[PDB]
């Protein structure tokens, strides 16, 4: 929100900003152009298969043990043992999910940077493909090549 | 709103971000520490005896809150007057110093008190400077001080070799000369004691009965202020959006009780973003959170305008229980029934279904929207 | 009363390293679980603070007040009575007294013709109680005045010979005089001076004095065994950590060394 | 707005509009140059996939 | 081109600039913030003063509220600075405004 | 400030304001200088 | 220029000179960024040829 960033909570400052006008739109479009591209990138990398392949129930492959890179049913998200390792290593800022005012008011708002940035008109958006959907495509690619 | 934001009548199929949702303040609220010590009007005006106009008193008002209106609204009717300032501004103003000058006169030299004046009371004993800021407060003391014998102990100076300087008060009881020959001793031809009593009794008329007088002569605004006026305050709301002031910290937001504890001397609190997000209540000491009144980017989902005018709305990062609190008192999507919670925010005006298609309009977080013939007339 | 005694013992004044002390809360604001930078006047870390100490030894010298000052004493029995701040301390121009007797505080901006050698005799109250006043002989214009209940509260329950440390910061800025301070119970050292370890100073009181100030002096009781230290503030960038409760818990003097 | 009239204020605020609008335009520009790099990497990732 | 005319105490000519505040500026004659135009002022004592006092030139002392730019108020109603309602020509702190 | 339009029309019966679009032209600007908070209409019998 | 005098008009022009020159610097930055993305596509098209 270029207006809440530039002009904190003021209709009068919103009147002044209107003499500049098309700058704000040009920045919003430019950030929207980037936000659309993140999904295209993810689609071009992972969505290469138009079918979602599965491995058979009997995992044998000539002695080759893919069980550490294949999906595990016991996890709620279908990620592999190596995927669920990698997901601990990167400490993401705002993974798209809701803040519900039970949380970004009171305790967590006293020390959360994401809840701070939100109030200054700066917003992170979710990817179109969830990490469970990227696990599914990554499984489909893996199950395809091992069979 | 999309047509206005894109500056075209025809909007193609897509999701478009628009003016941000923001709930408005319901009212204004103001808070100031419930007034501290007040200034000494009961000494300046409610004294047992006033000084004479030759003997005219000087007093300092300092380290206190002034309250000009309640002094005027005490039980007696007293005749306030002015010379050179907005009288109704003063409650809303601060002073470098507040000085009162206090005296008694009859009802006719009351005009000789003002600056620029001349005549005996302007010239010899009581002069204000010809740039004076302030007002003159008097009353007929004939109900209280006037004595049927003559109360004669109120005197005035009526001669001075020279006109005395602004705020020079002259206490020198020197015999004054109107003849050219020198006045040796206590008396002589055209040699005078330079003062005389006033004959005040309850029978003396308008212009001649006794009046107690005070001048306020303050210095103001340019240097660090010793006395200010009274600062107004309302009741203390919660959980509703409001325009707020606390102690001259000015913002807008939702006040809420905080379990965060300030140290005794901290008045406001700022977030990681280096701007205020909490304050202490100055009348009653408690720690209040400030939240900027609720908001969230509004993105509109449309098929091609060439095909329909039906649209849906995503309130980005909003939980669906919050957005109906933004009741307008555009808003037809408030009625609900078709409402869905996405991870991206609250979605309204589209129906959620189990028929997982290919994508068409990308909403985010694995949700897509499409305009379709919903018939699993 | 005023009598300048001949019994003065001149000696070269000692120095002590200021370890990590002399950090005060720079503004009237809450912040927690954050690292906040400031540019303001602070005591540089590891500076030579000057060291003063009494026994039958006595030392009440006048010191400069250039840019602002840190004082701290390690003490028993409230031997410091307060301070005098001004430019002439002889009614030729104004001066500020801030002092505390057996019964109350007083803070007064009056022309005060200062005594050649101020003090107050008590000697642990062995033979008498508060009666002396060896500070001024005259008092001309007492423009500003303030009295209140007696300050400097002791540690509770006591422990053997166990001193208390009192830290004060004093500054004049934009016509206002600023006192910040901290009291601590401290396990007594025997050769050593000024304890290593960290705590911050809260703002005590703020006063609209407006005078020129150039020098100051410390008023002391009349044997005792008090010791104290004096240092100067300087303009310096500083980094203050605030914990989740919102206290300044650690600090970095930004110009101390290349690591800082 | 607290200490100034309309004609001094709309000049002081022109600095706060300008400086913030420069700060946002800087952020968008560096984001565009970062997006071009992330894209070059995604095109390599799809080529390796 | 609308030409405005009146008389005032010469010390208050400062108030006729746009965006000003004060007695005549808030209680009888205000130029807008976006004012376009020119002010011309001149002493006219030789043509408007009289040694008896020319009390036929007048100003407003009080008003409910600060007026809008180029509003004009010729009301002769009594200003109730007193708390209680103040019927008719006078009362405790009730002012004839001109 | 007054802005206005004339439009001649065929008389549709049960409903109100002929659905359709025109702008109004500026008629006059007047230095009336006075508060208006209430207004009234003047009719013929 | 049909309305102000050289010693005070130039402040009004100086803001506009700044704001217009800033808008060209925005355009030329945005063109340099798109032109790098078209090049990235031209060198890909040359590799497919
Ligand atoms: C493919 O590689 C796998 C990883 O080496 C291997 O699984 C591992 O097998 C051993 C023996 O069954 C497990 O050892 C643990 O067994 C139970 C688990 O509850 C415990 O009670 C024991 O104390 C012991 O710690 C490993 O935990 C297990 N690792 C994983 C990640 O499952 C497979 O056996 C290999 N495939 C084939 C065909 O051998
Ligand atoms: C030592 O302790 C004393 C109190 O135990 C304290 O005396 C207080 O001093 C003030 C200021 O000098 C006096 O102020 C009043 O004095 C007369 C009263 O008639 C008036 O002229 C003044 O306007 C004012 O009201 C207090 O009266 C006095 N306190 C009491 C209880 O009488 C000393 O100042 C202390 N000395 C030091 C150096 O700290
Ligand atoms: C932040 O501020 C708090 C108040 O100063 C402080 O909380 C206090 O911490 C102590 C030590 O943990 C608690 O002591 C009690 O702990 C348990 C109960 O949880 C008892 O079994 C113990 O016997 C003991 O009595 C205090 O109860 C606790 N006070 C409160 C109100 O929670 C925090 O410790 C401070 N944070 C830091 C880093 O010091
Ligand atoms: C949307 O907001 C509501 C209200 O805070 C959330 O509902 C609560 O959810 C928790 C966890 O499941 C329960 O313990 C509470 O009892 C629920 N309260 C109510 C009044 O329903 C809901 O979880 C939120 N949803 C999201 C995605 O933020
Ligand atoms: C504002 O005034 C009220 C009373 O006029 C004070 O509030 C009182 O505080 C005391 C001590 O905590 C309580 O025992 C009373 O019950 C309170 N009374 C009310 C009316 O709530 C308050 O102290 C004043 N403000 C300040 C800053 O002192
Ligand atoms: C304390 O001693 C000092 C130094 O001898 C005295 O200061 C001098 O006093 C004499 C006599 O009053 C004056 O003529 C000098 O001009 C003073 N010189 C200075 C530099 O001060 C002081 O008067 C003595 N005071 C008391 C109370 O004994
Ligand atoms: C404060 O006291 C000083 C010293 O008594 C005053 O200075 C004298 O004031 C008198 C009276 O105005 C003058 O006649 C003298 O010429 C002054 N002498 C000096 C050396 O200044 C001063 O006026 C007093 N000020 C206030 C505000 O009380
Ligand atoms: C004046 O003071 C006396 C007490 O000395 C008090 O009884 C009286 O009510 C006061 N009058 C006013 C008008 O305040
Ligand atoms: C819009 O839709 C109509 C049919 O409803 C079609 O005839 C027309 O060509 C379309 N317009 C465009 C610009 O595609
Ligand atoms: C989706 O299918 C489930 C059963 O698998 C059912 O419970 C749910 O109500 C269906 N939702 C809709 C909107 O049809
Ligand atoms: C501190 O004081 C001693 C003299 O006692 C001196 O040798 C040393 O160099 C001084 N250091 C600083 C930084 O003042
Ligand atoms: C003291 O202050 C006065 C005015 O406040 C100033 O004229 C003078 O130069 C100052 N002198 C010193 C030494 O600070
Ligand atoms: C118009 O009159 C109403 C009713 O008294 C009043 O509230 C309003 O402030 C007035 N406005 C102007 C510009 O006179």
């Amino acid at each position: 929100d270029c207006t809440m960033y530039i002009c904190g909570d003021s209709t009068e400052c919103s009147n002044l900003l209107l003499q500049y006008g098309s700058f704000c739109t040009q920045l919003k479009r430019a950030l929207t152009g980037i936000a659309v591209e993140q999904d295209k990138n993810t689609q071009e990398v992972f969505a290469q298969v138009k079918q979602i392949y599965k491995t058979p129930p009997i995992k044998y492959f000539g002695g080759f043990n893919f069980s550490q890179i294949l999906p595990d049913p016991s996890k709620p998200s279908k990620r592999s043992f190596i995927e669920d390792l990698l997901f601990n290593k990167v400490t993401l800022a705002d993974a798209g999910f809701i803040k519900q005012y039970g949380d970004c008011l009171g305790d967590i708002a006293a020390r959360d940077l994401i809840c701070a940035q939100k109030f200054k008109g700066l917003t992170v958006l979710p990817p179109l493909l969830t990490d469970e959907m990227i696990a599914q495509y990554t499984s489909a690619l893996l199950a395809g090549t091992i069979t | 709103e999309t047509k206005c934001t894109l500056k075209s009548f025809t909007v193609e199929k897509g999701i478009y971000q628009t003016s941000n949702f923001r709930v408005q303040p319901t009212e204004s609220i103001v808070r100031f520490p419930n007034i501290t010590n007040l200034c000494p009007f009961d000494e300046v005006f409610n004294a047992t005896r006033f000084a004479s106009v030759y003997a005219w008193n000087r007093k300092r008002i300092s380290n206190c809150v002034a309250d000009y209106s309640v002094l005027y609204n005490l039980a007696p009717f007293f005749t306030f007057k002015c010379y050179g300032v907005s009288p109704t501004k003063l409650n809303d103003l601060c002073f470098t110093n507040v000085y009162a000058d206090s005296f008694v006169i009859r009802g006719d030299e009351v005009r000789q008190i003002a600056p620029g004046q001349t005549g005996n009371i302007a010239d010899y004993n009581y002069k204000l400077p010809d740039d004076f800021t302030g007002c003159v407060i008097a009353w007929n003391s004939n109900k209280l001080d006037s004595k049927v014998s003559g109360n004669y102990n109120y005197l005035y100076r009526l001669f001075r070799k020279s006109n005395l300087k602004p705020f020079e008060r002259d206490i020198s009881t020197e015999i004054y000369q109107a003849g050219n020959k020198p006045c040796n001793g206590v008396a002589g031809f055209n040699c005078y004691f330079p003062l005389r009593s006033y004959s005040f009794r309850p029978t003396y008329g308008v212009g001649h009965q006794p009046y107690r007088v005070v001048v306020l002569s303050f210095e103001l605004l340019h240097a660090p202020a010793t006395v200010c006026g009274p600062k107004k305050s309302t009741n203390l709301v919660k959980n509703k959006c409001v325009n707020f002031n606390f102690n001259g910290l000015k913002g807008t937001g939702v006040l809420t009780e905080s379990n965060k504890k300030f140290l005794p001397f901290q008045q406001f609190g700022r977030d990681i973003a280096d701007t205020t997000d909490a304050v202490r209540d100055p009348q009653t000491l408690e720690i209040l959170d400030i939240t900027p009144c609720s908001f969230g980017g509004v993105s509109v989902i449309t098929p091609g305008t060439n095909t329909s005018n039906q649209v849906a709305v995503l309130y980005q990062g909003v939980n669906c229980t919050e957005v109906p609190v933004a009741i307008h008192a555009w808003r037809v999507y408030s009625t609900g029934s078709n409402v869905f919670q996405t991870r991206a925010g609250c979605l309204i005006g589209a129906e959620y279904v189990n028929n997982s298609y290919e994508c068409d309009i990308p909403i985010g977080a694995g949700i897509c929207a499409s305009y379709q013939t919903q018939t699993k007339v | 009363q005023c009598v300048n005694l001949t019994t003065r013992t001149q000696l070269p004044p000692a120095y002590t390293n200021s370890f990590t002390r002399g950090v005060y809360y720079p503004d009237k604001v809450f912040r927690s679980s954050v690292l906040h930078s400031t540019q303001d006047l602070f005591l540089p870390f590891f500076s030579n603070v000057t060291w003063f100490h009494v026994i039958k030894r006595f030392d009440n010298p006048v010191l400069p007040f250039n840019d602002g000052v840190y004082f701290a004493s390690i003490e028993k029995s409230n031997i410091i009575r307060g301070w005098i701040f001004g430019t002439t301390l002889d009614s030729k121009t104004q001066s500020l007294l801030i002092v505390n007797n057996a019964t109350n505080v007083v803070i007064k901006v009056c022309e005060f013709q200062f005594c050649n050698d101020p003090f107050f005799d008590h000697k642990n109250n062995k033979s008498w109680m508060e009666s002396e006043f060896r500070v001024y002989s005259s008092a001309n214009n007492c423009t500003f005045e303030y009295v209140s209940q007696p300050f400097l509260m002791d540690l509770e329950g006591k422990q053997g010979n166990f001193k208390n440390l009192r830290e004060f910061v004093f500054k004049n800025i934009d016509g206002y005089f600023k006192i910040y301070s901290k009291h601590t119970p401290i396990i007594v050292r025997e050769p050593e001076d000024l304890p290593q370890g960290f705590s911050a100073l809260e703002p005590l009181v703020d006063l609209p004095i407006g005078i020129n100030i150039t020098r100051f002096q410390t008023l002391l009781a009349l044997a005792g065994a008090a010791a104290y230290y004096v240092g100067y503030l300087q303009p310096r960038t500083f980094l203050l950590k605030y914990n989740e409760n919102g206290t300044i818990t650690d600090a970095v003097d930004c110009a101390l060394d290349p690591l800082s | 707005f607290s200490r100034l009239d309309k004609v001094e204020a709309e000049v002081q605020i022109d600095r706060l509009i300008t400086g913030r609008l420069q700060s946002l335009q800087t952020y968008v520009t560096q984001q565009l140059i970062r997006a071009a790099e992330i894209r070059a990497s995604a095109n390599l990732a799809a080529t390796k996939m």
